């Protein structure tokens, strides 16, 4: 649901927020992902 | 077989500060 | 056979410690 605030349980990682398209150059090994304060900010949908 | 290499080094437990580039890539690192 | 000459490594041998994207 890329644009509506949602409770997510992505691979055990529970939390709440919104999901939008991202161009993060996640080289093909980068997964959970985070930010400057090291807080999960970008999860590559494992299925897609 | 059929018919100038072997560069070996040993790593150590050290603290490093790594400079990341905008595309997620490591441009420079400094050994504290 | 082989030789065992020494060589400075300079700034070399740095790998991504984990798989987390980081920018700036
Ligand atoms: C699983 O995901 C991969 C990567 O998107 C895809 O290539 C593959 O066809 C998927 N498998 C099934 C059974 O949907
Ligand atoms: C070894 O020799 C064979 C026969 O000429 C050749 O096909 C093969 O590619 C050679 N292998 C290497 C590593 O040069
Ligand atoms: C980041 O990647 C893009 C796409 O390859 C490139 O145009 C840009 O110059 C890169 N930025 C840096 C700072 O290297």
């Amino acid at each position: 649901v890329k644009n509506k605030c949602v409770n997510f349980n992505f691979n055990g990682l529970t939390g709440t927020g919104v999901l939008t398209k991202s161009n993060k150059k996640f080289l093909p090994f980068q997964q959970f992902g985070r930010d400057i304060v090291d807080t999960t900010d970008a999860v590559r949908d494992p299925q897609t | 077989l059929n018919r100038a290499d072997y560069y070996v080094g040993y790593l150590q437990p050290r603290t490093f500060l790594l400079k990341y580039n905008e595309n997620g890539t490591i441009t420079d690192a400094v050994d504290c | 056979t082989t030789t065992q000459s020494y060589t400075n490594s300079f700034t070399r041998g740095v790998y991504y410690p984990d798989k987390v994207f980081r920018s700036s």
